[PDB]
RNA sequence: GUCUUGGAGGUAGAGCACUGAUUGGACUAGGGGCCCCUACCGGGUUACCGAAUUCAGUCAAACUCCGAAUGCCAAUGACUU
RNA sequence: AUACGUUAAGUGGAAAAGGAUGUGGAGUUGCUUAGACAACCAGGAUGUUGGCUUAGAAGCAGCCACCAUUUAAAGAGUGCGU
RNA sequence: UUGGCACCUCGAUGUCGGCUCAUCGCAUCCUGGGGCUGUAGUCGGUCCCAAGGGUUGGGCUGUUCGCCCAUUAAAGCGGUAC
């Protein structure tokens, strides 16, 4: 899931950084999202 | 609050011999490992006592003041005894089996698949439908067990294939 | 839709948008309200739209006071035609927003909903806003 | 940190006037079970056994400026409160043996606490 | 040209005193609607339209109780050209 | 060249609404050796699922403001749920 | 693309369709590699990387358009004085 604005869904997601690029983690696979 | 500062032990077998550069070695009732470290980042050992001395703080310095230490830690328990990891394997008729030093597996696909481990990482498999990696180094073992497993990720709908020994797989439903 | 119910003339200039705003820059009908950053013009159905967003969010237990309100009107021509031959015709209803201006006013509801409500209006609108609270010392 | 040194002074007047006390392993208690435990306390003792476990280690150590320098090897470990208000326990020693022998919460690291400078051995 | 002094004029800005536009309260006979019962009285409401009026609050190229900086017109002195 | 700061993108050497534990300053402010936040050991109910409706709804068919006591807290259910 | 302006060309810058020959962009039609799925499997839906190669014969109209017949893995969209 790729959009340009990117944030927790659930209450248990996470933001992190990888190669200077804006992510986001969690359990469910559905909420995984990778800004830009 | 902080791993940079916990002092590591040495256990009397392990017979640590710090060398420059950063390059220190390890000897243990194991076997050999060995590591160089970033230059300015400061060791300096003594008997049971791990000075991890961190220079100035900054950013890269507080890193690798804590990724060092983690290392040292994991070298020395690996020479003291080493590490490994189970895999399960589920299949509804899948089973694995030894030959010579290699492993060998028969998953549903249309032929055998076979992996063979490098040195110092002895594969074993106790129970046909059961194996254990094994080794000193830790990230090698799960380098070796990641492959392992990468050759049939568990299927969601029924648990199938391999299996890391013991962990939660998602499960969805068919129709 | 807001819009006048008679005025005295029917086209008119567009003029200029400098300098901050005349007055009504501080909430005196509420709690709480979103003041604008930068000159823009609402549009007649904007206001409306934030509005409804806004009254909808909220359990109706508060109150709002659309606090501008569209006077101006500004035209348009019709469309593929060459220029020049007549002003155009009268199209709509605007209203100017110098910065410095307080928008909406809530009262009524609890401080955090009433944030949260207003930053959903927020994103109807075509301007950057800010999060202001009355003054209490007046 | 307001109330500490009120509570930790209020214990005094609690610990004074009784000979003995008893004190409980903390960890691995369901609240089931300890509300169990409270209503056993209430058809015997009704919550004489102290079950205030809001406190750091301070308290019994500021508790022992007078007497009952033993919770050293107990405050830094599993503290349930209680005490034994009424005279030596005849009574709830027993009542404690069948309540924590095989019950709501294992006995472990009881030792009971202090009538006189002793801490085991009571009837 | 500059310094000094004196004039005419309603722009920028501001303001609601006039003319239009406009928000929220107070208050309303006149009740509109509900009705009690209104066939008709009289009465709660009037959801008043509550008209004003009043209390606060926003606007204007063809609104102005106000109103600059500049520019313009002269003077008699001075210093330069 | 001198002196002190900033940026790690080749920004420098092209753009917005919006998004973000990037990073430097200035603050405001709570908790805290009576021990903080983590992490690990524990637990998280009683006329009590109470007057409940749809099979228990015993956690969320969804009506009670499904309240009050045992304390040490338990919301007679945070979410996962079933 | 439909438009707005009238800056170059009126002592000449010759239109639309088709034929021969092509070449470039990628916002991808096929083939290659993946994430999620309201993905059982075989089919799919959507999004990410990818421009190497490939991308049809007829009927009706001057026709680009368009409809239809029969196939193919596929019968891509655009620029180069449409
Ligand atoms: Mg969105
Ligand atoms: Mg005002
Ligand atoms: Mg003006
Ligand atoms: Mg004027
Ligand atoms: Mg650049
Ligand atoms: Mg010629
Ligand atoms: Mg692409
Ligand atoms: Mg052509
Ligand atoms: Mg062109
Ligand atoms: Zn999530």
């Amino acid at each position: 899931k790729v959009r340009p604005s990117v944030k927790p869904i659930c209450e248990k997601c996470k933001v992190i950084r990888r190669k200077g690029k804006v992510m986001v983690i969690c359990e469910n696979p559905k909420h995984k999202q990778k800004q830009g | 609050s902080r791993v940079g500062k916990k002092l590591l032990e040495i256990p009397s077998d392990v017979t640590v011999t710090l060398n420059d550069n950063n390059t220190v070695a390890v000897k243990g009732p194991k076997g050999e490992l060995t590591r160089t470290f970033h230059p300015d980042m400061e060791i300096k050992v003594e008997d049971n006592v791990l000075t991890v001395a961190r220079p100035s703080d900054q950013k890269e310095h507080r890193a690798l003041h804590g990724t060092t230490r983690s290392l040292l830690g994991n070298m020395v328990e690996g020479v003291s005894k080493g590490f490994e990891r189970g895999l399960e394997l589920v299949g509804v008729g899948y089973r694995a089996s030894k030959s010579g030093n290699k492993l060998v597996l028969n998953v549903g696909y249309s032929h055998p698949v076979e992996i063979v481990p490098e040195e110092g990482i002895e594969i074993e498999v106790p129970s046909q439908t059961k194996v254990v990696v094994k080794g000193t180094d830790k990230e090698r073992v799960g380098a070796i067990a990641a492959n392992i497993r990468a050759v049939r990720s568990p299927e969601p709908y029924k648990g199938k294939g391999i299996r890391y020994e013991g962990e939660v797989v998602r499960r969805k439903e068919g129709k | 839709m807001l819009l006048p119910k008679r005025v005295k003339y029917r086209r008119e200039h567009r003029g200029k948008m400098r300098g901050r705003a005349k007055g009504g820059t501080e909430v005196h009908f509420g709690e709480f309200g979103i003041q604008a950053l930068e000159a823009s013009w609402i549009t007649n159905r904007q206001i409306e739209a934030a509005r409804i967003a806004m009254t909808r969010y909220m359990k109706r237990g508060g109150k709002v006071w659309i606090k501008i309100f569209p006077s101006k009107p500004y035209t348009a021509k019709p469309l593929e035609v060459r220029m020049g031959s007549g002003k155009g015709a009268p199209e709509g209803w605007v209203a100017v927003v110098k910065p410095g201006k307080v928008l909406f006013e809530i009262s009524g509801v609890s401080e955090e909903v009433a944030r949260e409500a207003l930053r959903l209006a927020s994103h109807k609108l075509p301007i950057k806003t800010k999060f202001v609270k009355r003054e209490e010392i007046g | 940190a307001i109330e500490t040194k009120k509570v930790v002074v209020e214990e005094i007047a609690s610990k004074l006037k009784e000979s003995k006390s008893t004190i409980i392993v903390d960890y691995r208690g369901l609240n089931v079970s300890e509300v169990t435990e409270l209503r056993k306390q209430l058809r015997e003792a009704n919550v004489e056994f102290k079950v205030y476990k809001n406190t750091m280690t301070r308290r019994a150590v500021e508790q022992a400026e007078l007497n009952g320098l033993n919770d050293f090897l107990t405050g830094p470990n599993a503290i349930a409160f209680s005490t034994e208000d009424v005279v030596a326990p005849a009574k709830v020693l027993n009542d404690f043996a069948k309540n924590h022998e095989a019950l709501e919460i294992k006995a472990g690291v009881i030792e009971g606490k202090v009538s006189t400078v002793e801490e085991v051995k009571a009837l």
